[PDB]
């Protein structure tokens, strides 16, 4: 299927951005005293 | 001939002639392999046969 | 627009003779092709044959012609196909075949007239959309 | 090149006439006397080499060929086009209303 | 590319679920 | 397939009889409260 | 002691992190078979001849579809009411082909959810709860039999189902407004009124306990930290949320009585929706929407059209569209 | 056009012990209409995965 | 003794065709001064052979074996014509009407679907010379027409077609038109077919016949959009021949 | 410049997978008690 070049870095920037700052923040919750 | 047995007889086959980053299988390179075209004997003016 | 005596004016033969219908006779006309007819002809065209209508035009190329009150009155005691070369009473209501289609056991003289002045006025009202099918609607 | 032929035969007498040798059955409806019984023999010997042969279908009353001989200028014929007379679609072309 | 991708979002959606169910914060009555 | 077909047949007819065996097992009296 | 006795604790305990339960007997692996089946045919299924005339209709995402355009295909027209199941097929490449795996997938999707309305009843007997829960999960499941059952059953085919997937779902909802005019139909519209309403009143009630919060945190905590799981008192100030909402409208339309606004909160969208179920379900016999069609005329006999006749225009074009090369007689019966 | 020609890495370590055909008929020596049984390329595959 | 349609739905019996005895080992005689028909030919497939497309061009191709995945749903049957008797004694049959196509789909190894007409329309198809009975060394081998497996009215998934349909691609408005005439310009087949009938039973005393056929024709060309491939068809045949 | 397709894909994530590795370990050292 001739679909969008962009396509594929778009979905996986779009996932991983927003996810990776959830991780960061939940991680450095559970070190905290 | 066999075109299978002419087919190992070409050095696109080789798997010293590649490159670290030519990703990807052999037909990315050289094509898919379609046919042989047969044995090609080169001569001179003269008629002799030349390799 | 209204209803008018030239709107409700119909032929009446072949040779050109006219009938003005009243207001009750078109009333009368509806109601009994309703009763009678629309299961098949429903605004016009014929469902269990698309090919023959009810438009004016076409009835006047029917053999014998049926585009007047006597042709319809005719085509429903003993109808015939387009071309007048068959008897069809026993596919097709009428008065002939009214053991088999019970529902013309009680039709008169009188409501074959009111059914006839239906078919011919109501194209006078709707124009193509007489005959025209889903494309019209 | 490559070209739809029932859009080229719309360019022929097809697009003016009644065929005998390709159209629907049903078109025959569009002069008097002509449908059924007429319509059915027509397509059923055609082709026809021209408008004439249509006299030639065996069995006709003498009023059968007085309607055909009346209706002949109204016909035409050219060459049978398969996609238009397969299918049985001379009887049933998929068009009702 | 398009199926590994749309596949693969799926894949870690069902993942997630397994998290979610078994690894829950567990409610505690305080 | 006609193993295929046995298969399931033997497989759904195990779990249906643990279903009517198993609500036949007293389930009235399986509640927290008065025992039936 | 015994191992059936044992068993039988196991299945109908009460400790176990997913409840089992007799239903989840059933439940269980009817729907892992229904998943399973569904996630497979979803990748990687050939092209399925939904209408029985030999044209293929492609969903899976190896076939060339995305999220959006791929299903699970309704099995053939051919088969129609006909049981399918794969030991019918002379071989899995005639089963695909005609699209078995939509039997498959619904049969036990629907049987697993029955089971697991049953389920819901059966563990709130076991926790000593009111039984009622299952009776709120009737409505969506009754929505599901009317899509993937009734109506295959009633118009005489399973490829008339709705198919499994997001354009096969936009498919199946034109066509039967073609078939049906169903945004005419009332248990239609009691259904928009029951999901529009849902919507409303969760909007309102979440709305109306969130701004009567008791104040128990911080300027910089989240105000969730005001409520501890499992205490006694209630969270928000009911008293002071029916004061507001009784003066925005008036005292007698808004409700004091928590047990009365939780029932009404759970009967307007099942209501609704069983109206909606219905809809479907008798829409299945062909018993359709309201047909205003030319009902206003002048007094020559002149139609007048009303907006009824524009939806009937656009029901039209659906109509003479939809599966383009199936029907070869004037009328759509079924 | 063998598999080497096409980068294919595993397919030649599932021949190499005897899995040379798939439940879609072909066979890796070219045949047509081989039932390979269960354990196809598909069936090792599918095995690995559960 | 006689089966009714209840003792035979859904057995797939119903596409099948008769069979005789092995005792049917007969001869029908030939009256070349009566005429005779064919009231009744049936063809039942029992193999669907479609042949391989190789790269090399110059290896010669061979017939593969194929998945049928229509199901019971491929005979002819109900077909009947004249029987005339030649004047060097041969016979000749020219099919009039029946149930003589059927869509067939089948599936190559590694999925490709090939769909055909399975067909005998317009047969005509002749013996040897000096056929005074109808004997178990009797052959009938002719030719029958293949037209579009689908019809003139048949539209494509974006609405093309030939009798009717869009005559462009509408989804891309302004694309250049000459890469896609193969795909918008819709062309109807009409393609000749072989067949070869070997009687292998003969029933003297009803005019019954039974054999082995194997028929070849190309398969759905899609109106015009790709090239068909090549089919061999095999299967067993019963006819019942009557004086007219 | 005719470059790989994936070229950029292959870029993004060799950047961001072990950075976002080391940025997740930096910010929870910070968050521990001090
Ligand atoms: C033993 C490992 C191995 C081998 C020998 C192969 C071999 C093959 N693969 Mg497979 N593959 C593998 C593992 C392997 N694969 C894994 C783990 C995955 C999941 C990611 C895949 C997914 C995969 C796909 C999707 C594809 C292949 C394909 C292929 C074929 C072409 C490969 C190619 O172009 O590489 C090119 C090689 C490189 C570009 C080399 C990378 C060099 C790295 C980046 C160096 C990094 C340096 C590092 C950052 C420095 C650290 C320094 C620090 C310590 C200071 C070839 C037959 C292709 C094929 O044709 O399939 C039919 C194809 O499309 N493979
Ligand atoms: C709880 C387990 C369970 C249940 C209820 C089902 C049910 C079904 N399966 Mg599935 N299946 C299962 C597990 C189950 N499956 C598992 C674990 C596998 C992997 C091996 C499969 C693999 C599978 C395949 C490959 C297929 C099915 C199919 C079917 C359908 C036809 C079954 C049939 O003909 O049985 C007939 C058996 C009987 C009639 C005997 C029942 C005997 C009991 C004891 C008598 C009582 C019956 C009566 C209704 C009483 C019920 C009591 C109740 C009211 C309280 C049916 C939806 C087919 C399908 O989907 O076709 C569209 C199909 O092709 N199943
Ligand atoms: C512009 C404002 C507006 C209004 C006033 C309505 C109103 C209505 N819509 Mg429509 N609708 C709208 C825009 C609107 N719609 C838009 C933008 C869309 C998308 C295009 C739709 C799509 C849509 C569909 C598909 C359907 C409706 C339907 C309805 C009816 C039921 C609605 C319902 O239960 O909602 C939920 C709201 C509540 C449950 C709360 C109460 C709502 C009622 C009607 C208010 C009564 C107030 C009262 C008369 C005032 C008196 C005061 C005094 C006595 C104190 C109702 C007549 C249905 C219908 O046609 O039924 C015949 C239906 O099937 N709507
Ligand atoms: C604003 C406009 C509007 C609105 C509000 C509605 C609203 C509705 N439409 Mg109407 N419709 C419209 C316009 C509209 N429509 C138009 C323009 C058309 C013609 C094109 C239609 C034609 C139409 C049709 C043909 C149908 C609807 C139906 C409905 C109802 C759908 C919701 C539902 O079925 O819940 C019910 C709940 C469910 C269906 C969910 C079942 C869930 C099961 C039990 C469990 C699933 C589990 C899942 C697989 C896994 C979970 C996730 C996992 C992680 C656990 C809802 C009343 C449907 C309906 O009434 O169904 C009865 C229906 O069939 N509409
Ligand atoms: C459970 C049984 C089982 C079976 C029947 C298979 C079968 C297969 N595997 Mg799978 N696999 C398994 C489990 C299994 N696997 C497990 C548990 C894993 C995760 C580790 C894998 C991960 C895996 C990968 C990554 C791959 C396979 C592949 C394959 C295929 C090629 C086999 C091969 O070349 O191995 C060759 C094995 C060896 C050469 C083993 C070497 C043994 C060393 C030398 C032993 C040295 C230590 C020993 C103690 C020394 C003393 C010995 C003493 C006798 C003196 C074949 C279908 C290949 C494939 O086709 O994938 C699709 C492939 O690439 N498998
Ligand atoms: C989160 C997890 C990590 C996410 C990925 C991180 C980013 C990826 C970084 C690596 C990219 C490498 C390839 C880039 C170019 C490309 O597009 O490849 C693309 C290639 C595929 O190749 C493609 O194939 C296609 C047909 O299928 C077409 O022919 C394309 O033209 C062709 O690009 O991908 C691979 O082959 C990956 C497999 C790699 C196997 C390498 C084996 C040897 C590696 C040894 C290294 C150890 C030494 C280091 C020690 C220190
Ligand atoms: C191809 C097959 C190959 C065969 C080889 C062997 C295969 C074995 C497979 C076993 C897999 C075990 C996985 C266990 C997971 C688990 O739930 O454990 C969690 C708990 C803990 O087990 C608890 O375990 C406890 C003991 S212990 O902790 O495990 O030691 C025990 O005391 C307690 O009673 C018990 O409930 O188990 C339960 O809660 C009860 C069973 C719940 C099963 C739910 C299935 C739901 C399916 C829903 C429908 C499909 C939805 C699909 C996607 C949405
Ligand atoms: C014209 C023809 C002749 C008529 C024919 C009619 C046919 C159909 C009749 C249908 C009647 C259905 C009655 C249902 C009663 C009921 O649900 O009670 C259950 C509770 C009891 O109410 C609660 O009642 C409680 C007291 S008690 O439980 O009733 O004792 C009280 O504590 C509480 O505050 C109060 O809310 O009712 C409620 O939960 C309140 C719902 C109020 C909804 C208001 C809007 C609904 C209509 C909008 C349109
Ligand atoms: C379906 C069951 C019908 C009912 C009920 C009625 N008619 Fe009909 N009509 C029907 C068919 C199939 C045909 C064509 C028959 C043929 O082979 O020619 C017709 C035709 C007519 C016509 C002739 C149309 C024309 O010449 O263009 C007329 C005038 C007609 N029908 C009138 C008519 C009336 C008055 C009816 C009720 C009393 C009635 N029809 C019922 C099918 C059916
Ligand atoms: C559809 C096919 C099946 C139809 C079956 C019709 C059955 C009609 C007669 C039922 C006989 C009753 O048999 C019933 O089953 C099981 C196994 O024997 C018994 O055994 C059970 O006893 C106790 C009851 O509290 C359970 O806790 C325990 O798990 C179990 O061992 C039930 O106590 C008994 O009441
Ligand atoms: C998890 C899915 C299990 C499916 C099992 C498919 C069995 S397939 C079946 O069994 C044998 C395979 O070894 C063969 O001998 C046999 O010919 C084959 O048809
Ligand atoms: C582990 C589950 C396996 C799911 C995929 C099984 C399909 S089998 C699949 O079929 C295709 C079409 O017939 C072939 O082209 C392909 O070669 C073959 O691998
Ligand atoms: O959700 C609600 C809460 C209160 Br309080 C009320 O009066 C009405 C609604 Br709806
Ligand atoms: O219209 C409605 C009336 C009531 Br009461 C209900 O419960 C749901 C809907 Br929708
Ligand atoms: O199939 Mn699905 O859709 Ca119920 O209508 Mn008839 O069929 Mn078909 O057309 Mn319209
Ligand atoms: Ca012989
Ligand atoms: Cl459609
Ligand atoms: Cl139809």
């Amino acid at each position: 299927m001739e679909v969008n070049q962009l396509g594929l870095i778009a979905t996986a920037l779009f996932v991983l951005v927003p996810s990776v700052f959830l991780i960061i923040l939940y991680v450095q919750t559970e070190s905290q005293q | 001939i066999p075109e299978k047995l002419a087919f190992y007889d070409y050095i696109g086959n080789n798997p010293a002639k590649g490159g670290l980053f030519r990703t990807g299988p052999m037909n990315k390179g050289d094509g898919i392999a379609q046919a042989w075209k047969g044995h090609a004997v080169f001569r001179n003016k003269e008629g002799e046969e030349l390799f | 627009a209204e209803l008018t005596p030239e709107v409700l004016t119909v032929p009446l033969n072949s040779e050109g003779k006219t009938i003005t219908l009243t207001e009750k006779q078109y009333l009368e006309g509806k109601r009994l092709f309703q009763y009678a007819c629309a299961s098949c002809h429903v605004g016009g065209i014929t469902k269990t044959n698309p090919s023959l209508d009810l438009r004016t035009e076409t009835l006047a190329l029917a053999t014998p012609p049926r585009d007047n009150i006597e042709g319809l009155v005719d085509y429903m005691k003993n109808p015939t196909t387009y071309d007048g070369e068959q008897e069809i009473a026993e596919v097709h209501p009428s008065l002939r075949s009214a053991d088999i289609f019970p529902k013309m056991r009680n039709l008169t003289e009188k409501d074959l007239v009111a059914i006839a002045g239906h078919i011919l006025v109501e194209p006078k009202i709707l124009g193509d959309k007489w005959g025209g099918g889903k494309v019209y609607y | 090149e490559l070209v739809n032929v029932v859009d080229e035969k719309l360019g022929t007498a097809y697009g003016e006439k009644i065929d005998l040798n390709n159209t629907n059955i049903a078109a025959f409806i569009q002069y008097r006397g002509l449908y059924p019984t007429l319509a059915k023999l027509i397509v059923k010997n055609a082709p026809y080499e021209s408008v004439e042969d249509v006299l030639n279908i065996p069995g006709l009353t003498e009023r059968q060929k007085q309607i055909l001989r009346e209706n002949l200028e109204h016909f035409t014929v050219t060459e049978v086009e398969t996609a238009l007379v397969e299918g049985g679609d001379r009887y049933n072309n998929g068009l009702y209303k | 590319m398009e199926t590994i991708t749309y596949v693969f979002i799926f894949a870690c959606i069902i993942a997630l679920f397994f998290f979610a169910i078994f690894f829950r914060e567990p409610p505690r009555i305080t | 397939m006609e193993t295929l077909k046995i298969t399931v047949y033997i497989v759904v007819t195990f779990f249906v009889l643990l279903f009517v065996f198993g609500f036949l097992s007293g389930d009235p009296a399986r509640n927290p409260k008065r025992k039936d | 002691a015994n191992l059936w006795e044992r068993f039988c604790n196991w299945v109908t305990s009460t400790d176990n992190r997913l409840y089992v339960g007799w239903f989840g007997v059933i439940m269980i692996p009817t729907l892992l078979a229904a998943t399973i089946c569904f996630v497979i045919a979803f990748i990687a299924a050939p092209p399925v001849d939904i209408d029985g005339i030999r044209e293929p209709v492609s969903g899976s995402l190896l076939y060339g579809n995305n999220i959006i355009t791929g299903a699970v295909v309704p099995s053939s027209n051919a088969i129609g009411l006909h049981f399918y199941p794969i030991w019918e097929a002379a071989s899995l490449d005639e089963w695909l082909y005609n699209g078995g795996p939509y039997q498959l997938i619904i049969f036990h999707f629907l049987l697993g959810a029955s089971c697991y309305m049953g389920r819901q009843w059966e563990l709130s007997y076991r926790l000593g709860m009111r039984p009622w829960i299952c009776v709120a999960y009737s409505a969506p499941l009754a929505s599901a039999f009317a899509v993937f059952l009734i109506y295959p059953i009633g118009q005489g085919s399973f490829s008339d189902g709705m198919p499994l997937g997001i354009s096969g779902t936009f498919n199946f909802m034109i066509v039967f407004q073609a078939e049906h005019n169903i945004l005419m139909h009332p248990f239609h519209q009691l259904g928009v009124a029951g999901v529009f309403g849902g919507a409303l009143f969760c909007a309102m009630h979440g709305s109306l306990v969130t701004s009567s919060l008791i104040r128990e945190t911080t300027e910089t905590e989240s105000a969730n930290y005001g409520y501890k799981f499992g205490q006694e008192e209630e969270t928000y100030n009911i008293v002071a949320a029916h004061g507001y909402f009784g003066r925005l409208i008036f005292q007698y339309a808004s409700f004091n009585n928590s047990r009365s606004l939780h029932f009404f909160l759970a009967a307007w969208p099942v209501v609704g929706v069983w109206f909606a179920a219905l809809g479907i379900s008798t829409m299945a016999f062909n018993l359709n929407g309201f047909n205003f069609n030319h009902s206003v005329i002048d007094a020559k006999g002149n139609v007048i059209n009303t907006w009824a006749d524009i939806i009937n225009r656009a029901n039209l074009g659906m109509e003479v569209m939809h599966e383009r090369n199936a029907h070869n007689f004037p009328l759509d019966l079924a | 056009n063998p598999m080497w020609r096409q980068g294919m890495f595993v397919l030649p370590f599932m021949a190499r012990l005897g899995v040379t055909g798939s439940w879609s008929g072909w066979s890796i020596t070219g045949e047509t209409g081989i039932d390979p049984g269960f354990w196809s390329f598909e069936g090792v595959a599918l095995a690995h995965i559960v | 003794q006689t089966l009714t349609y209840d003792d035979i739905v859904g057995t797939g019996l119903a596409n099948k065709c008769p069979t005789l005895d092995d005792t049917a080992r007969g001869a029908y005689p030939i009256d070349s001064s009566q005429t005779y028909r064919i009231a009744r030919l049936c063809l039942q497939p029992t193999t669907f052979l479609v042949k391989e497309e190789p790269k090399n061009k110059r290896q010669e191709a061979e017939f593969v074996p194929t998945k049928l995945v229509t199901r019971e749903t491929t005979s002819l049957d109900q077909i009947q014509g004249e029987l005339k008797v030649n004047s060097d004694g041969s016979l000749t049959f020219v099919e009039e009407d029946g149930i003589d196509f059927q869509p067939v789909t089948v599936q190559m190894a590694g999925g490709e679907r090939i769909p055909l007409l399975f067909t005998v329309k317009n047969l005509v198809a002749s013996t040897q010379p000096n056929v005074t009975s109808i004997t178990t060394s009797t052959d009938f081998k002719g030719e029958f027409n293949v037209p579009s497996y689908r019809t003139a009215n048949f539209l494509d998934p974006k609405g093309r077609g030939l009798a009717s349909g869009y005559d462009s691609a509408i989804a891309l408005p302004q694309a250049k038109e000459e890469e896609l005439a193969r795909a918008n310009v819709k062309r109807f087949s009409l393609t000749k077919g072989q067949i070869s009938l070997n009687v292998a039973k003969v029933d003297g005393r009803t005019g019954e016949i039974a054999g082995t056929f194997e028929s070849e024709q190309l398969s759905d060309d899609d109106m015009g959009a790709h090239e068909p491939h090549e089919v061999k068809i095999q299967g067993v045949f019963y006819a019942s021949i009557e004086p007219a």
